[PDB]
């Protein structure tokens, strides 16, 4: 939990200014108004939807969910309202597979990757019970959710240190790319879907291109092959004084 | 060119002799596996502009040390003569999968390759770091075939003993 | 061409072990810097002396003594003369046995005992 | 994850077989036995601080290239991170040791660690050096004979929990090779 | 790293913007408070030996415990490696004064500390001692310039602040 | 992101060395003509509307078979995007225009770009020729030799200027090439 | 030089039989494997020079008198040599495995080896030192159980080429004992 | 040994014949040039173990690299190998000022040494950056007189052009 990269290589999570405007007897919120207001809607509108730059007859649909989030200046009702939309189901749902939509759920709302295949199918558990919304809601009503963003903050990607599978960090550094990326250029297809399935791993080019600068992107390869051999059985020995034992 | 049909004419030709049947009978494995390396090679060719951008990266992530001032990825002119001579050797590998041997990495790609990296102070481990980067990110099924992909890295593991 | 200093060294070593004691070990020589490392391994002539195995139980406090009377001397204030960018150094760490002295000691100063 | 007991019935599920008598007495020795697995496990969480920062920095004593400038050691920032990764694989070893099969080690920790090590730039030579250091502490901690720190057990051998974790500490050097 | 170019249009790309004729502004600071922050940083460069030999003693003159048994100096290459953390200290306050912000501060030597000097038993109040010597060594006719000393002492109780 | 300042920080830590006198007549010669930096990077983000505009106009001029069906900016929606890519590719020039180093422009633009514009069809020997064309228009509102729009400035040369962001601009030209 | 097929006609040609029957159906089932011998000799030519270096460099981590002056790798001209007269014995074992009779590795190769390194004044024991090195890289290439590297293969058995590539090199070093 | 002696012996006996005028006129040149490389023979074999260990890390401090995972600087043995090799060089050099010609240069350092740094994998451009180090450090009067490091640089960059 004390994570090399996170406040010192990347930038501070953005949000609104506090959680005690909601026990205010006159207030709803610190009011910021709309110079510090609409560039709070540009870190949502570039977090929710990748970098996908909707136009002016795209966010001329986005008015009802806007107008909102500047009476409740809660986060987690915006991000709600975005992901229901024409606009995010027409980008993410419509031209690509089922487990493309639930790998870009964990990035757009979570800020990490998928952990498991058992974890995954409970997603699709979730679709044959009430569709698409019963997969978004049970996300932004999480106990994970809760516990790393609340109401206050835009869901970030979180550089934790202290991430319950190695593999969570690994998955979440395919799935965020670099910056000027999107999520449109694979045509359709999951990246992560074949090491989920199987239970194997991501290619490092593909994570140390989105490391942040400062990190020695992509060294410490050595130039046989880059993942593990299951089967193979190595003989490691330590030096006792006589000889040499292979606690095997 | 080393293929299957130049092996044994001029192990023919150098003892005075005509094809035998144990020279047509060495063409019959040229007609049994030309199925497996020839879409091989056209996957590779409508796909090389995307290869070798990933493939000249990989040199530069781990030998990140050759854009600093004075190695040979110094300026602007000298990093795209580095994706040049990467696109050289991705096209040597289409021609031995078309071909059906070592035949044009042997003649063009490897005879005379280390007196000239040597003279002008170009590592050979980073025209190799590029080359296995290519071999390891390579899917059974997806990319190519089974034993399409059997021959593709059966070419690039021949590049890379050679240049080492 | 022999020199005093040297055969005065080796004459040491002809006696037995029983009665030479740590001259015995007088007729190794100085190596070079890199033979006393990791591959190689070769014992300096401290190592075959009883000054090489001294870990007493005993110790001092130091909070005894009066204040300026505690003396500290580092040998150099500079970070890349301590530690330079290999690990070859004579200070820090296990590199500090790579040096082109103190293979062979004065082991004729005292006794046969 | 897995136990012990869970490894046992995966395998008779293959064969459909019921666990019976014949395969039941390595599961009898393993509760007949199990306190001394317990006995163990707070041998090496109770003295779990010192035996990180002692591996950590006896792989500094071998390699002083680690804390020069461009080293993976240096500052301040990649010495804590070094320090929380080596208290992170012996807490998975001390689960793996508890539950007595390496399923948890395996997939949670050593599972794609050799990718993020070759991004970030990691060395894995030394690396596998402070697991090596801490696998020859753990194994004094077993048997009682370690330097200092002599702790108070009953008499016997624990020798087979001693190579048992030996080889829990080997699987974290053949997932990062 | 923050300095004040790398504050301004992290803002500036944070919100998708142009450099603004506010952050024209706040280059023409970078300016005006340069020669006082130069002229503290030349001023270290050619004393360092001096000031980290002063400043290292005053750790062990008022804490004579650190050659006990298990403490923290308690062999030479302790004493050697105690010398080293205030030569790296002081380096990165010289580097503070060049890039004109805290930012070297505390990404080579803050960030960690807490958890890596409680790890090794190493003490916060030892570290504080020597670098608190030497902010009130400074004579501010005498060694450098008047305002040069403000921005050279900002540094050093920042250092103080974030170590206590 | 690096500054100019902080380039010359990480070269010397690299070194372990602190930053003497020779390295500091490099930068009070930053900060001598460092009102000049802030009297350029106004007069591209004052005409950067314009800027962008007569950029892919001219693109359209000399590779007419962009607006036929099949071509890559043929209708609406993809000639807005293409707008904007010229926006966001002169706002990290100017960044990097601020800054005296291409740190910001590299990671936070370039990294990954020729990897996309491959997946997405654009065609990028036409994508250089919308670089090089702004690249022409901004070095001559630096040296204020444009026809419209003589900028009043004070009398000296910025002709090092105008080199320093014409190298930006090949950055970006050689990243997608 | 004979093959797995001239084998079985000089053994008929002596008592002058015709070859049929039961010995036309042993033959039969060597080219119903003759796929897993060609899936395995490229599984060794690839990693060919991996497989020296290792072996040459794991003699020398087991004598390091051979690195010393005086010893029989010390110079440049002698490394060479050594790394050369190494990966000969390895080519010369891939043919015995391609051709599968072991006749073109045991004339051409180890009749006189013994004769002509003692000749040279080279330890015969280190050169077996280094070709049971070889011989342990050799089964776990085609068994698939390299820690290193895994390759692809078709599902099944290799026990019987692992058992023939292990008698090759054993033949090799009983010759030049 | 190549040398001035052993030169025009062997080429007066593959012609057959004795030593004749013009091999006794060649072996006076060894007499009056003597003087200047046994002067830098003998500096250089009182002072060697702070010319070795000032030119190994010259290495690192311009290929800050090789400490990276895979390298050839990654631990503690193969740094005693690489300032091992550099003294083997530097011996090398105090040989052929000794002999008076590049004799233990040619049969002990440099045959065999392209195929040795090629199959290990050591950058032979790392191999050249210590001995080019040394040889712009000397200092012309102070270390030895004029002609002797004349003699002392032409040894020096003989192994340069024999790595490039
Ligand atoms: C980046 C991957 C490398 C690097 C590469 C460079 N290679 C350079 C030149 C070069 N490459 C070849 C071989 C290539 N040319 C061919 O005709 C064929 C086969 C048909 C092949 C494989 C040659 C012959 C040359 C020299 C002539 C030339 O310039 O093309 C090169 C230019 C060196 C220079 O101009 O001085 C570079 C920069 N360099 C790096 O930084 C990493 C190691
Ligand atoms: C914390 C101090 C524990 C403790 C731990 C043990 N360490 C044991 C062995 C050991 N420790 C080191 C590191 C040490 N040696 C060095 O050369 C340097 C500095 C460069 C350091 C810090 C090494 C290398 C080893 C040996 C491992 C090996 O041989 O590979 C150990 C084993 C038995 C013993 O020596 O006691 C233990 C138990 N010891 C303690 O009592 C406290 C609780
Ligand atoms: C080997 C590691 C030791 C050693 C071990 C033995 N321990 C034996 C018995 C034992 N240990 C405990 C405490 C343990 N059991 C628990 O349930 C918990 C925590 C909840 C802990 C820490 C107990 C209770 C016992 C049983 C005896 C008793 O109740 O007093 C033991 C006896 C064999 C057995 O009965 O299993 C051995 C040999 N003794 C040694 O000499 C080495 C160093
Ligand atoms: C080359 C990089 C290949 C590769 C070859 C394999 N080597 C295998 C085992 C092995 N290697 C050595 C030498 C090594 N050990 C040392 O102690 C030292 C230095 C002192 C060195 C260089 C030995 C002694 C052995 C074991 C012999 C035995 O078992 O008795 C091996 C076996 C399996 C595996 O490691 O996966 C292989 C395949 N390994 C690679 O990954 C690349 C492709
Ligand atoms: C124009 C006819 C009025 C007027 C309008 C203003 N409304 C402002 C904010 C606002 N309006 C609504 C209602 C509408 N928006 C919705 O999302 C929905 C339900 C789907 C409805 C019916 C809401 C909820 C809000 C608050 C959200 C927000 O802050 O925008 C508004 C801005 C005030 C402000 O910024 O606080 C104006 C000016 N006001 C007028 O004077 C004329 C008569
Ligand atoms: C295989 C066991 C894995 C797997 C790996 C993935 N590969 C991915 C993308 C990808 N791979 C290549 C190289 C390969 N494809 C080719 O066409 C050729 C040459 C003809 C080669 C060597 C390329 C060029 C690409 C990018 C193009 C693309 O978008 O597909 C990939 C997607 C993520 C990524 O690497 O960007 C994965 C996950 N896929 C699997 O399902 C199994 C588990
Ligand atoms: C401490 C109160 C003294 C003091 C002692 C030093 N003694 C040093 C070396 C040394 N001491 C002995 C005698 C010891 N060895 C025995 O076998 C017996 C009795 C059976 C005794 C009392 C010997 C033989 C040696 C030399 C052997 C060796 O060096 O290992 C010593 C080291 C000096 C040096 O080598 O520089 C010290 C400092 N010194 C003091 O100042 C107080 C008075
Ligand atoms: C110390 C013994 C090593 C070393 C370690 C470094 N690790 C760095 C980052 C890092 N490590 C891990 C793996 C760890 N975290 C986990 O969650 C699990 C499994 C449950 C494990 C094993 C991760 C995932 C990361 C990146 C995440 C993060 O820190 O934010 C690291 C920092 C690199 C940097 O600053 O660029 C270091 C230095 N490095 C060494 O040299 C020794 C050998
Ligand atoms: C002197 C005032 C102290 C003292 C210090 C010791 N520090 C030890 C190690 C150490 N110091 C640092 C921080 C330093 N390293 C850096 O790279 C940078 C910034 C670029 C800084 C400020 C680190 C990270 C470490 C640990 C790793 C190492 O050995 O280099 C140290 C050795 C630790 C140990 O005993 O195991 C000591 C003794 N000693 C004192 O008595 C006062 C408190
Ligand atoms: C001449 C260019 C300058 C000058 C240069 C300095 N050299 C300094 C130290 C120094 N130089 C050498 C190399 C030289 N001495 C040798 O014995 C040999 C070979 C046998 C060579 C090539 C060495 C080894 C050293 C360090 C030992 C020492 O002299 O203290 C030097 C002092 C600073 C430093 O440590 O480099 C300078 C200033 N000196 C001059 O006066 C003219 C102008
Ligand atoms: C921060 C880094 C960063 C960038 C540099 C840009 C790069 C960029 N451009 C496009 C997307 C596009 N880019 C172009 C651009 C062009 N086509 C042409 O004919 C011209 C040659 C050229 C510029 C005039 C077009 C036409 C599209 C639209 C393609 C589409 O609609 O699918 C996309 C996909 C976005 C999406 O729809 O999801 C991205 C990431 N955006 C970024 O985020
Ligand atoms: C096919 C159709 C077609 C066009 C749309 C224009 C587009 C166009 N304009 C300019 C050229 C220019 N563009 C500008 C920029 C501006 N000029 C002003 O008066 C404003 C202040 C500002 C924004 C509009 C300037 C100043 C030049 C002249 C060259 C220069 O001085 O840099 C160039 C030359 C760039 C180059 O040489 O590479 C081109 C192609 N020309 C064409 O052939
Ligand atoms: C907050 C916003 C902000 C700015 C916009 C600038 C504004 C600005 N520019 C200059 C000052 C100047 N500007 C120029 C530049 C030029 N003159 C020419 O004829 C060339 C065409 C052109 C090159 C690009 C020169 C030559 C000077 C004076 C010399 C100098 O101090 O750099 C000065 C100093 C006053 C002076 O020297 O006259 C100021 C305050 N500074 C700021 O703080
Ligand atoms: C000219 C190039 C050329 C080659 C490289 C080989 C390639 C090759 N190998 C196998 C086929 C096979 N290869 C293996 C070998 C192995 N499987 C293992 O599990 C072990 C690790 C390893 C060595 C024992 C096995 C078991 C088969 C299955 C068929 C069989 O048993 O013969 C097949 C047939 C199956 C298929 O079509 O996919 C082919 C073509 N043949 C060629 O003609």
């Amino acid at each position: 939990a004390f994570s090399s990269i996170q406040n010192v290589l990347t930038d501070a999570p953005l949000g609104t200014p506090s959680a005690m405007g909601f026990l205010d007897e006159r207030t709803e919120k610190p009011l910021m108004g709309p110079s510090e207001m609409d560039e709070l809607v540009y870190a949502v509108y570039k977090q929710v939807f990748g970098n996908a730059h909707i136009m002016e007859s795209e966010r001329a649909e986005l008015r009802d969910a806007e107008s909102l989030f500047r009476y409740l200046r809660d986060v987690r009702e915006f991000v709600r309202a975005l992901a229901k939309s024409n606009a995010y189901t027409s980008r993410f749902l419509q031209g690509n597979q089922q487990y493309r939509f639930f790998e870009l759920n964990f990035k757009h709302l979570l800020g990490r990757g998928p952990r498991s295949l058992e974890e995954m199918a409970s997603h699709s558990a979730l679709y044959a019970e009430g569709g698409f919304e019963a997969v978004i809601d049970a996300i932004l009503d999480s106990d994970e959710y809760a516990q790393e963003f609340g109401s206050t903050v835009v869901p970030y990607c979180r550089f934790k240190g202290e991430y319950p599978t190695n593999e969570e960090f690994n998955r979440m550094l395919v799935l965020k790319g670099a910056n000027s990326t999107s999520d449109k250029a694979g045509k359709g297809r999951s990246k992560l879907c074949y090491s989920i399935a199987a239970g194997c791993s991501q290619n490092w080019l593909s994570m140390s291109k989105a490391l942040p600068f400062g990190t020695e992107k992509g060294t410490g390869f050595n130039l046989i092959s880059s993942s593990r051999n299951p089967a193979a059985r190595p003989r490691i020995g330590t030096k006792i004084p006589g000889g040499v034992v292979f606690s095997s | 060119m080393k293929s299957v049909i130049t092996t044994v004419v001029s192990a023919a030709d150098a003892a005075g002799r005509f094809p035998s049947n144990s020279d047509l009978e060495s063409i019959q494995g040229n007609i049994q596996r030309s199925a497996a390396r020839l879409e091989a090679a056209e996957k590779l060719a409508g796909n090389h502009e995307a290869v070798v951008k990933e493939a000249g990266d990989a040199c530069f992530a781990k030998y990140a040390y050759l854009k600093n001032p004075g190695e040979a990825g110094e300026n602007q002119e000298k990093i795209n003569k580095c994706y040049r001579d990467v696109d050289h050797y991705m096209r040597l590998v289409n021609y031995c999968l078309v071909v059906g041997g070592t035949g044009p990495l042997d003649e063009w790609g490897i005879a005379g390759a280390r007196e000239v990296y040597r003279t002008l102070n170009l590592p050979t481990s980073a025209y190799v770091a590029s080359i296995a980067y290519t071999r390891d990110r390579l899917c059974v099924p997806r990319d190519m075939s089974a034993q399409a992909g059997v021959e593709f890295s059966a070419y690039l593991d021949y590049l890379i003993n050679a240049l080492s | 061409v022999s020199t005093t200093k040297a055969d005065l060294r080796y004459v040491g070593a002809t006696k037995p072990a029983a009665v030479g004691g740590r001259r015995a070990m007088n007729l190794m020589k100085q190596q070079p810097f890199w033979m006393y490392g990791p591959p190689y391994n070769a014992v300096t002539q401290d190592e075959y002396e009883p000054i090489s195995a001294a870990a007493p139980k005993a110790f001092v406090d130091y909070q005894i003594f009066a204040p300026g009377t505690v003396k500290v001397s580092p040998d150099s204030v500079n970070a890349n003369e301590l530690n330079p960018v290999s690990g070859m150094s004579k200070y820090i760490g296990k590199t500090q046995k790579l040096v082109g002295d103190q293979g062979i000691s004065d082991r004729s100063d005292k006794l046969p005992m | 994850m897995l136990d012990a007991f869970s490894r046992v019935v995966v395998n008779s599920d293959a064969k459909a077989a019921y666990v019976g008598g014949s395969d039941l007495q390595a599961l009898k020795s393993f509760i007949a036995d199990g306190n001394k697995r317990l006995d163990a496990v707070n041998s090496i969480v109770s003295n779990a601080s010192c035996m990180v920062s002692d591996a950590v920095s006896g792989m500094i004593c071998e390699n002083p290239g680690l804390i020069s400038p461009g080293g993976n050691c240096y500052t301040n920032r990649r010495m804590a991170a070094c320090l929380r990764d080596g208290e992170i694989i012996l807490r998975y070893v001390s689960y793996a040791l508890l539950a007595g099969d390496a399923s948890v080690l395996e997939d949670r920790c050593l599972n794609g660690l050799k990718e993020t090590y070759i991004a970030l730039g990691v060395p894995t030579n030394s690396s596998i050096r402070a697991v090596s250091i801490m696998k020859a502490q753990a194994v004094a901690f077993i048997t009682n004979t370690a330097t200092e720190r002599k702790m108070s057990f009953a008499a016997g051998d624990c020798t087979s929990l001693a190579s048992e974790v030996a080889s829990y500490f080997d699987r974290v050097g053949a997932a990062i090779s």
